[PDB]
């Protein structure tokens, strides 16, 4: 843990793209 | 820009360099103006001149009685080096081989070079004249 | 050692090479005028003894 | 069809899967031929062991007894040589100067000065008196330390010691 | 090692070469017959001890030969100074490295010398010499220093370590185990005498040289030189201050493309003068040449090099326009007669077959006038709401503006009576945007002729608009983002009759091209012919003489006659028009007309009326990007053979050479790619000839070399395609394996529009110059400047990477080799950040550093990788009345996790548009107007968002067509370069959410307390964070460092060095100037030891009052000295007590333990010491700190102590802990703890050192 980003190939197994992603409620 | 040794506001001296092995910071800004410089938003650019790069620095009697002595210690028509190899010829004799190599390394460390090839006759003339 | 991408032709058409046995390096270095494309540099081994 | 002072594993070859080359099947060369260097008695011991059965089998019926007396020439030979022990299974009358100096190696003593005695092997081995001997016995001391070792039998030739070891170690 | 020792051997076999022929060599007998040397006979230890005692008196002689003082040569050859150097006694140190290797070898000579000497002394046997030996020669790197003085070396060591390995295991059969010896020392003594040999010359050479633009400068020298000395002394004394006056101003002339003439001048010198500019040309152009070929492969360089290159390379291309233009204007029109007629007639037949009507000048009144010279006004301030600062010639076009808004009638007036009597215009400026791998320009107009050119433009493409004059083939348009193209496009390929049915022989044909010179190849006249057809004649003449007026590059004047000014307002409406006529050309009128049906009802884009009209032809897909063709073809057996046989008909292929020269894709593996098949390759070859017959080549060209050709057969499994920036292969279902149903991302699934099931796969690449486009971006983030603070180079980085993601947000995941570029990118960014900080590389740096939004002082960093937040950087600290309590709250989320994929957002704004045209037709027929109840279900949900139905400007907005290619075309007046082109917020609204990733960033980093540990936020005194505020974007580098300095200035981030600051106990690890100066300024005039005096007399005065209570007879303050506040090796007492007859004492015990049991040992003198603490993040606890320093302070013979029994006090002034821990007498413990919480809640020292915090960080509340 010097730093040290890592790459992303390889380390998404279960993680999707639309996952954790969330929208707005109309303001007022 | 630059910034000058006045615009630091509170600069002293440098009262001791290490106590138990610590070095001290000696509390002024004089070495890093000395190393580098400072611009006006306060950065540091260092200067780059360090081609040899050191990679150790990085990371811390008289001759007239030389020549009596030489003309003693000479039988005639031999040179000094042949003495040398005659009395070192254990040796028979080690202290006149020793007194004759002691003369001739004072004589050399006189500034008279190639005194081993030397006859004594030519000695002689030198002690005369 | 250190080193000193190629399309499909009607050449290296794999429906005509039947595959029974893995060619190997060592195939490549005793005969290397057989089974060698480009083969510039190579030096003829001795047979044998 | 389609600094770093030692070596990394990733620098290596021959890792192949393959049947033939993993089992490469040295030779051994009809029995006769050896391997340099490595030792000739764990060579014969992991041969095949094959040839010596043909041996066995295309000897003359007097060359078994010939092969027999040239091994038991050899084994004489040997007991020659060896006749190169560990002192533990040696007597004290026996014991050569060689085998006293790896003995003082062994219990990391050195020793300055002309003409030093030999050291106390075991309280059987030694050489002092038998009341001390007893009195020894009776403290509890079963097996003495190398300083006693050496500092004894000095002791006992009246000569001046310097003994460097710490506090601890049976000095005393 | 056998393999490596191996790999030496072949080498050495290999660069074997015969050695030259030379003269046989004698040193030592040239060395005989001089009389200053004599020969003899000795022991090999007696002359070895000769030898290196030699050594070490030339050593010291060379050593103390530059009066070196304070340099001490150990007799093993170690030099050590016997002080602490100052700076002038460094660069006297500077030797060479020939003297430490030298010093490093004889160290190895001596070495070997007494490893004899042991032996011939007795001590060991020789047994035990040839281990000795062993050693040294395979360890020479671990015995010596001689590694780290020369590199190629570690060849030597690894080598020597070899040969190690192999004789030890073939030593260590049988009855040998492990241990030490094996006394084989030869094959380590070689090698190192190998080295000697080579090593030798180049000592000897050192120590006999011890002991004893340019070229174009001197080119033009040697020219005046020739020039100069054939003239004789009168005429010397003359032409000196002659010749060299009008030698620049030949160069000059010739820079800015001016003909050279000067009357009363010689023809031989005149030659001289044509024959030195040509040279210096040829140089000038070379360097040029080479010095953009060096940036363009990534090479890094000084920007005012970038800045000069861009302006020679703009020169050139300056003179090469002149040239063409002088070109174009002396060759004539390069378009027959013919050809222009006939096209000239295809517009007419497509117009009468389309009924177009010819759109109008505006009379006097179109009642939309107004909303026109607003939005084109809203354009032109578009680019000027950027920056405040402004130029004059700026400040003049604001005016204008602004003029034009208050009276906008007159405006008007002007902008018609310009349209219908301006011809004539003011000059153009040229200037280039300095991409790395592509130039390109931008153009300067006259403001009072942009107004005109603006509202023209948006006057043109709203009629064109309303006239429906651009078929819906003709892309971009407003309503489709290119990858909303994209997606259309796969499911156009999708939706065709049978079009994967290869059984009987059919073929798929896809070629994409781009028109090559479609900009510069557009002659004025047949502009002006085929636009007279659309407007009024006076617009059409307008249009055309805008486009003849003069070009102006600072020092070079040349008028435009050939190609149009791309850096126009209504320049955008010339490429889109011209281009139809294109659509003429390669599609044909009947296939045109089956395209766009009939005009009382047209069709829509990539459909049709029926299916037989639809396959009645081959060419059934089509479409065009701005200059981008993309065209697929279905082919039968026989249509395919007879075209096959015509294109080998006029080209025949005996060897069948056009195999070679084929475009292939190469991002794609060999299965993946097109398979070159002789069929395939000759109907992609026929295909390419027959849409290259239909164009003439004085009119436009298209070319093999740029343009690519799938093409899918029973040969070939899948097809491909480059499109908007995407590369696309489609492969089917049936051919491939089974149901398997792996979810993956950048992977399409098509399904069919009738039977709604799976038939086609679509996979989704970004092509290489996107990406080389980004790391150009990349590169020119890295030429920010050393002034430059950090977050405005982050913030460049913010916008790269958003503008690489919220464009390529489904493709990103599919490619690896784009994943790598970032994480590299975002190393190399994060190093030019830690190299900024210091000029020595940490060791380690938190990412919390940069991960931390701008809010909380950070600088708010977008995160692409895998960060891992290591444990013991999550664990925070606080402390009460009743003590410090500690508490422990993981990896970063990335921004691709943070927004939607393209196809579920298709499929959603799909669903709640047609759900929101029942609502509004529900909501029609009920007589209900259509609320935010009824919408607030969808919110920001849909391309375009929903956002936009509700705003303020809609019958503004609602007239804006053709925005675009305008926003596209923007990139060519404006000098900023554009993220974001092909979208905006105004029309289709905001794309993506940002909130949640500040959410969980500042969730996912421990929480704010646990990021305000980092912060010195605990020397401010400030109780809460949200009632504060900061000094106001940009965060300067100062402020940075000394907000960051708890996290910074660690013992595991520079490790080692270590330092302590004079007249504080502040200890830096390495040397940060950068922060040197904030705590120079702040901890200035002894304030340390002013705090520490107040800390004293405070408590004294505590134990002045209160006499009675504690049964003590005299306090005192002890004899401070004033090194005592900072010295921390020792320390001493500071209060003393006296106890009247005899107090209790008790064990040690922590100021917050109250398990006091105290014991016998009754003592009369008390002693209280007090001591501060800066700490840092991972070394701040105050109680570990007060024992460990009172167990260190009573237990060692340094520090001097009255009595026994006392207590230390240390107070963490990084984070304004106080504790306690030592003895104690009845009644102290709570008088102590009220005592120091007064003195904690009101030192005025403290204060001072508080508020000085205060300004240092400039944060208020």
């Amino acid at each position: 843990p010097t730093g040290e980003v890592l790459s992303l190939v390889g380390k998404l197994e279960g993680t999707r793209m639309g996952d954790k992603a969330q929208r707005t409620k109309p303001q007022m | 820009d630059i910034l000058a040794s006045e615009d630091v506001e509170g600069q002293e001296a440098a009262t001791l360099p290490s106590e138990g092995g610590v070095r001290i910071t000696p509390f002024n800004l004089q070495e890093e103006m000395e190393e580098g410089h400072f611009d006006a938003d306060g950065n540091y650019f260092l200067n780059r001149d360090a081609q040899i790069r050191d990679s150790w620095l990085d990371n811390i009697m008289s001759a007239q009685a030389l020549l009596e002595g030489l003309l003693e210690l000479l039988l005639p028509r031999e040179t000094v080096a042949g003495a040398l190899r005659r009395l070192g010829a254990q040796p028979s004799s080690p202290q006149r081989l020793d007194r004759l190599s002691g003369l001739a390394d004072q004589m050399v460390a006189r500034g008279n070079l190639g005194v081993y090839q030397e006859t004594r006759e030519r000695l002689a003339m030198r002690l005369k004249g | 050692f250190e080193p000193l991408d190629e399309d499909w032709n009607e050449f290296n058409d794999i429906n005509k090479i039947i595959i029974r046995q893995p060619i190997r390096t060592e195939y490549k270095i005793a005969f290397p005028y057989l089974y060698n494309n480009l083969p510039h540099h190579v030096h003829l081994t001795w047979y044998h003894t | 069809y389609l600094f770093v002072f030692e070596w990394d594993a990733s620098e290596d070859t021959s890792i192949d899967y393959n049947p033939l080359y993993k089992e490469r099947h040295q030779v051994q060369l009809l029995g006769r031929g050896f391997i340099a260097g490595i030792d000739l008695k764990q060579q014969k011991r992991e041969q095949s062991r094959f040839y010596g059965d043909l041996m066995e089998k295309r000897r003359t019926l007097e060359e078994k007894e010939q092969e027999e007396a040239r091994l038991r020439k050899l084994r004489k030979k040997e007991a020659k040589q060896r006749w190169d022990r560990h002192w533990s299974q040696k007597k004290l009358d026996e014991m050569t100067d060689r085998d006293w100096r790896i003995f003082r190696e062994d219990y990391s003593i050195t020793t300055k000065g002309g003409k030093i005695p030999n050291p106390i092997r075991s309280w059987k081995d030694s050489s002092l008196p038998p009341h001390i001997l007893e009195v020894i016995d009776k403290c509890g001391y079963k097996e003495p330390t190398p300083i006693q070792r050496q500092a004894i039998p000095i002791g006992l030739q009246n000569r001046d010691i310097i003994g460097v070891a710490e506090t601890g170690s049976g000095k005393t | 090692s056998y393999q490596k020792l191996l790999k030496y051997y072949v080498l050495n076999a290999l660069k074997h070469r015969p050695p030259k022929a030379q003269k046989k060599r004698y040193l030592f007998r040239s060395f005989k017959a001089t009389k200053f040397f004599q020969s003899t006979k000795l022991d090999w230890v007696e002359v070895g001890l000769q030898v290196c005692r030699q050594g070490y008196n030339m050593l010291n002689l060379l050593i103390h030969r530059k009066n070196l003082n304070y340099l001490h040569l150990d007799y093993n050859f170690n030099l050590k100074p016997v002080k602490t150097l100052t700076t002038k006694e460094r660069k006297k140190s500077r030797f060479g490295n020939a003297f430490h290797l030298c010093r490093e070898v004889l160290r190895l000579t001596k070495l070997v010398v007494d490893s004899h000497v042991q032996y011939r002394l007795g001590n060991v046997d020789a047994f035990q010499l040839a281990d000795g030996l062993q050693y040294i020669f395979a360890h020479v790197g671990q015995l010596t220093g001689m590694y780290r003085y020369k590199y190629k070396l570690m060849r030597q060591i690894r080598m020597c370590k070899d040969l190690k390995h192999l004789i030890y295991y073939r030593f260590n059969t049988g009855p040998v185990g492990k241990g030490p010896g094996c006394g084989f020392w030869a094959a380590g003594w070689r090698v190192w005498l190998f080295f000697m040999r080579g090593i030798t010359p180049l000592l000897e050479r050192w120590l006999g040289n011890l002991l004893a633009s340019h070229f174009d400068l001197e080119l033009r020298a040697a020219v005046m030189h020739d020039i100069l000395d054939m003239m004789p002394e009168g005429i010397k004394q003359n032409k000196a201050r002659t010749i060299l006056q009008h030698l620049s101003e030949a160069w000059r002339c010739w820079k800015a493309n001016i003909p050279w003439k000067v009357p009363g001048l010689p023809t031989p010198i005149e030659n001289m003068i044509l024959r030195y500019v040509k040279a210096k040309a040829d140089w000038w152009t070379n360097t040029a040449h080479y010095n953009r070929e060096r940036i363009r492969r990534g090479a890094t360089v000084d920007k005012t090099v970038c800045k000069k290159n861009l302006g020679r390379l703009t020169r050139l291309y300056l003179k090469a326009e002149q040239e063409r233009q002088h070109n174009y204007l002396k060759d004539g029109p390069y378009i027959t007669a013919e050809e222009a007629v006939a096209v000239y007639t295809t517009t007419v037949h497509w117009l009468e077959s389309r009924r177009f009507s010819p759109i109008p000048f505006p009379p006097l009144s179109y009642k939309h006038d107004t909303k026109l010279l607003i939005l084109a006004l809203e354009r032109l301030k578009e680019a000027y709401s950027v920056k405040s600062r402004l130029n004059q010639s700026q400040r003049e076009e604001l005016g204008l503006i602004e003029q034009a808004y208050d009276n906008p009638h007159e405006a008007l007036s002007r902008i018609k009576r310009h349209l219908l009597t301006q011809r004539a215009f003011k000059e153009v400026g040229i200037e280039f945007m300095d991409l790395y791998s592509h130039l390109v320009p931008v153009y300067d107009v006259e403001p009072l002729e942009k107004i005109t050119d603006a509202y023209l433009d948006q006057y043109l493409w709203y009629e064109a608009d309303k006239r429906r004059l651009f078929p819906p083939w003709i892309k971009p348009a407003d309503t489709e983002p290119p990858p909303l193209l994209v997606y259309k496009w796969c499911q156009g390929i999708n939706n065709l009759q049978d079009v994967w049915e290869t059984s009987e022989g059919e073929c798929n044909v896809m070629l994409e091209s781009r028109f090559e010179k479609m900009y510069e190849k557009i002659d004025l006249t047949l502009l002006n012919r085929l636009l007279r057809l659309i407007v009024d004649h006076n617009i059409a003449d307008y249009m055309t003489a805008k486009n003849n007026v003069v070009i102006n590059y600072k020092d070079m004047n040349h008028t435009n006659s050939y190609g149009i000014i791309r850096g126009l307002q209504f320049a955008s409406f010339i490429v889109q028009y011209y281009g139809l006529v294109m659509d003429l050309l390669v599609l044909g009128l009947h296939r045109a007309s089956e395209m766009a049906g009939p005009p009382q009802m047209p069709n829509d884009f990539l459909s049709f009326q029926d299916i037989a009209t639809e396959a009645a032809h081959p060419i059934r897909l089509f479409c065009r990007y701005i200059d981008r063709i993309h065209i697929f073809f279905r082919f039968t057996a026989d249509e395919a053979r007879d075209l096959i046989q015509r294109y080998l008909t006029e080209h025949p292929d005996p060897n069948n050479e056009n195999i070679v020269g084929y475009n292939n894709k190469k991002c794609w593996p060999r299965d993946a790619r097109m398979r070159l098949m002789k069929h395939d390759v000759n109907l992609g070859r026929a295909v390419f000839w027959d849409i290259k017959n239909r164009l003439p080549r004085s009119v436009t060209t298209v070319q093999w070399e740029n343009s690519f050709v799938s093409v899918y057969s029973k040969d070939n499994p899948n097809l491909l395609f480059n499109m908007c920036g995407f590369e696309c292969r489609i492969l089917p279902k049936c051919r491939t394996s089974y149901e398997e149903f792996t979810h993956k991302d950048g992977v399409w699934n098509l399904q069919n529009e009738v039977t709604k099931e799976r038939t086609a796969q679509c996979f989704l690449r970004v092509d290489d110059e996107s990406m080389q486009r980004f790391h150009n971006r990349v590169r020119q983030i890295l030429m920010a400047s050393g002034s430059t603070t950090f977050t405005k180079i982050v913030n460049k980085w913010n916008t790269a990477l958003i503008g690489l993601m919220t464009y390529f947000r489904e493709a990103v995941v599919n490619t690896q080799e784009l994943l790598d570029l970032l994480v590299k990118c975002e190393n190399k960014i994060q190093t030019r950040i830690k190299i900024g900080l210091n000029s020595k590389m940490p060791s380690r740096f938190p990412p919390v550093v940069f991960y931390t939004p701008k809010e909380l002082g950070g600088l708010g960093m977008l995160s692409m990788g895998h960060v891992l937040i290591p444990q013991s950087d999550l664990r925070w600290s606080k402390q009460t009345d009743v003590g410090i309590t500690h508490f422990r709250s993981q990896l970063i989320p990335n921004l691709y996790r943070y927004i939607q994929p393209w196809e579920s957002e298709f499929i959603d704004s799909q669903r709640v548009w047609a759900e929101y045209a029942l609502k509004r037709q529900e909501a029609i027929a009920q007589n209900r107007r259509l609320t935010l109840e009824d919408l607030e279900d969808s919110w920001d949900r849909g391309i375009p968002r929903i956002n936009t139905l509700f705003q303020k400007d809609r019958h503004t907005l609602a007239y804006d067509k053709g925005w675009r290619v305008r926003t596209d075309f923007k990139q060519y007046q404006v000098l900023k370069q554009n993220p974001f082109w092909w979208t905006h917020q105004r029309h289709d609204g905001k794309l993506w959410n940002l909130n949640n990733y500040r959410t969980d960033m500042i969730q996912a980093l421990g929480g704010v307390e646990g990021i305000l540990e980092h912060t010195l936020f605990k020397g401010t005194y400030f109780p809460t964070w949200e009632g504060l505020f900061w000094e106001k974007n940009q965060i300067p580098n100062r402020r940075f460092t000394l907000w960051w300095s708890p996290t910074i200035n660690r013992a595991n981030v520079y490790v080692g060095f270590q330092v302590q600051l004079d007249l504080t106990g502040i200890f830096m690890h390495g040397k940060i100037p950068t922060l040197k100066i904030s705590l120079i300024q702040i901890f200035r005039a002894h304030l340390w030891q002013k705090i520490h005096e107040s800390i004293v007399m405070d408590l004294c005065q505590v134990f002045d009052q209160e006499l009675d209570a504690l049964e003590i007879e005299t306090v005192q303050k002890e004899t401070i000295h004033p090194r005592k506040s900072y010295k921390m090796n020792s320390s001493c007492a500071d209060i003393l007590l006296f106890a009247s007859y005899k107090w209790n004492v008790s064990r040690p015990s922590l100021l917050a333990d109250s398990k006091d049991v105290m014991d016998s040992t009754t003592t009369q003198k008390y002693w209280i010491d007090i001591q501060l603490r800066w700490g840092d993040y991972d070394s701040h606890d105050i109680e570990r700190y007060a024992r460990a320093k009172f167990l260190d302070y009573t237990t060692d013979n340094m520090s001097i102590y009255p009595s026994p029994t006392g207590v230390l006090i240390a107070i963490d002034l990084a984070y304004n802990l106080h504790s306690a821990y030592g003895n104690w007498f009845p009644g102290s413990k709570p008088l102590i703890q009220q005592a120091m919480a007064k003195i904690m809640k009101a030192n005025p020292a403290l204060y001072v050192l508080r508020e000085r915090i205060r300004k240092g960080l400039q944060l208020y509340s």
